């Protein structure tokens, strides 16, 4: 909880740039065939991200401010990222939002949070019976004043650590909005090594969460694993951005998909 | 911090606990008069004993607020009964041997 | 939550926080299953057309005689040193006999309530302290003896007391609408669906005029309403059936 990684080493937050990222379906109107102007929270074309990356040299898990909205692309292999933790103090001082996934569900609780230097979950023993499975929980000690409980359907995950290049791509886009929490969610494959793909990409609506809480901050809630400073992680990454005020003129094609998007 | 507090603070914890002791002793008699039984003879003993000791344990705490700083009729009244110590005021054999008399006259 | 075996004391009362459901008050109405059943600022009829937020619904056993006390800006020792309902309550009450249940024979001692108070019990709070009730100066020290008293006194239950005093186990809901979005709402209609024929049709927050027509056309599963070059919505996904 309150103790580092041995391992981490504390390197510059490199930045990479981001095409066509940030395109994703406003509302659920039906629309085809047409070309729509709409003006929301967006990532600009050709901008600039952040680099991250979670292993046992570089082990990024920095608080970061949420602002209005914020834009997630992770390159996960052996699926270290478990979820995120928003909130304005990311402590009991407030109400701050967590999402976990245990490799069984995904649980969702807004509550008053014991907050430590270093959450995560943790997975311990694996040598024979390679196990891989929830084990340690670090996030937080206790908790209480829960305002809002949410649980996903059950699923099987797999944290067995993976080598070579990187197989899933996940993009997600978090809002906040009238207290209404929005989640617009991708998950394609692909090959890559580091950075990311070239191509576009479609974000689709995933959960609608009335939290009714302010979110001036946010931190990744990443999975580590040793067979608290004797941790280890495999290699993953993931990058963070802030989204603006952008309009966006978007194509639809005879199914209702985007076929593309330009920034106006 | 005046005794009419303390006395209607005695008077109102006496009512509920007189009340269930009271309600069983008579239900112990009920039993015994519509139905003759050794188990219902011996409740109205332990019943009326219980509730007969009652009383005399109230007695002896309501002996300590006197009436005369007590403004209030309907709270001398209450306690105008409770003051009253029964036979305890009497001699321990004339406390007993009264109950021989009552008895074996009866 | 009426249903339930066992129920808190009148100062154990548990209190049950309800959200994110929808809400149907006809049945506890028609089921004649309540022995009295009044609400305070709200009609029952309203209820199924008013959406709130959080709803508390308290749980404990009081006497008969014990419920004309619970109201706002009421008195009595179970109002005052046990439970009361502040002015603004806008919500419901409702009890019924629980004598061919809680009460059995040989009286049943498990509920309790608090006799004694230093002073009046501020509106919605509940204090489970046992601390000897000191009534004059005399120190007391968790001692029992003169002018010191054990606050929480058993409930005398038994089939043979008087309808009066039979216990009636109450179930108080508190309306309360906050900042928060709400959620709770009343029932449904979802009457029968008719096509080919000029209609006025409101599904869900939209309404308009026209002809229900199932065409060929697939809208992705998220998405419930079409819409054209002009912003019309020309077709509709039956909020029910797919």
């Amino acid at each position: 909880q309150c103790v580092n990684l041995t391992t981490r080493t504390q390197l510059p937050p490199a930045y990479t740039n981001s095409f066509t990222r940030g395109v994703y379906y406003p509302d659920k109107v039906f629309r085809s065939s047409v070309l729509h102007s709409t003006q929301d929270l967006f990532l600009p074309f050709f901008s600039n991200v952040t680099w991250f990356h979670a292993i046992h040299k570089r082990f990024d898990n920095p608080v970061l401010p949420f602002n209005d909205g914020v834009y997630f692309a992770s390159t996960e292999k052996s699926n270290i990222i478990r979820g995120w933790i928003f909130g304005t103090t990311l402590d009991s001082k407030t109400q701050s939002l967590l999402i976990v996934n245990n490799a069984t569900n995904v649980v969702i609780k807004v509550c008053e949070f014991q907050f430590c230097n270093d959450p995560f979950l943790d997975v311990y023993y694996h040598k024979n019976n390679k196990s891989w499975m929830k084990s340690e929980f670090r996030v937080y000690s206790s908790a209480n004043n829960c305002t809002f409980e949410y649980v996903s359907q059950p699923f099987l995950m797999d944290l067995e650590g993976k080598q070579g290049n990187f197989k899933n791509l996940r993009e997600f886009v978090f809002k906040n909005i009238d207290g209404y929490f929005k989640i617009y969610s991708k998950h394609t494959p692909i090959n890559l090594v580091r950075d990311l793909p070239q191509g576009f990409s479609a974000l689709e609506p995933l959960v609608d969460l009335p939290i009714g809480i302010n979110i001036t901050r946010f931190q990744t809630l990443l999975a580590l694993h040793r067979s608290s400073s004797g941790w280890t992680a495999g290699a993953a990454a993931y990058y963070v951005g802030y989204l603006q005020p952008r309009t966006f003129l978007l194509k639809y094609n005879e199914n209702g998909t985007i076929t593309d998007a330009v920034d106006c | 911090s005046t005794i009419e507090e303390q006395a209607k603070t005695f008077l109102d914890k006496f009512n509920h606990e007189a009340e269930d002791l009271f309600y069983q002793s008579s239900l112990a008699s009920w039993n015994y008069n519509t139905n003759i039984t050794e188990e219902n003879v011996q409740n109205m003993n332990n019943a009326g004993d219980k509730w007969s000791a009652f009383l005399k344990e109230q007695s002896t705490l309501a002996q300590m607020y006197p009436l005369q700083e007590i403004q209030n009729l309907t709270v001398k009244l209450q306690l105008q009964a409770l003051q009253q110590n029964g036979s305890s005021v009497l001699s321990e054999d004339k406390s007993k041997r009264l109950n021989t008399i009552l008895n074996t006259m009866s | 939550v009426f249903n339930a075996t066992r129920f808190a004391s009148v100062y154990a009362w548990n209190r049950k926080r309800i959200s994110n459901c929808v809400a149907d008050y006809s049945v506890l109405y028609n089921s004649a299953s309540f022995s009295t059943f009044k609400c305070y600022g709200v009609s029952p009829t309203k209820l199924n057309d008013l959406c709130f937020t959080n709803v508390y619904a308290d749980s404990f056993v009081i006497r008969g005689d014990e419920v004309r006390q619970i109201a706002p800006g009421q008195t009595g020792k179970i109002a005052d040193y046990n439970y009361k309902l502040p002015d603004d309550f806008t919500g419901c009450v409702i009890a019924w006999n629980s004598n061919n249940l809680d009460s059995k024979v040989g009286g049943n001692y498990n509920y309790r309530y608090r006799l004694f108070r230093k002073s009046n019990l501020k509106p919605f709070e509940r204090d489970i302290s046992t601390e000897i009730y000191q009534a004059g100066s005399t120190p007391c020290n968790g001692v029992q003896g003169f002018n010191c008293y054990f606050p929480l006194q058993s409930y005398g239950f038994q089939p043979t007391n008087g309808v009066g005093y039979q216990p009636y186990r109450v179930v108080v809901l508190s309306f309360e609408l906050l900042h928060a979005p709400a959620t709770v709402c009343g029932p449904k209609k979802s009457t029968n669906l008719v096509k080919n024929k000029c209609v006025n049709f409101n599904f869900n927050g939209l309404t308009g005029t026209g002809v229900l027509t199932e065409s060929n056309k697939k809208f992705l599963p998220f998405q419930q309403f079409g819409r054209d070059i002009a912003d019309t919505t020309d077709a509709v996904r039956d909020p029910q059936t797919l």
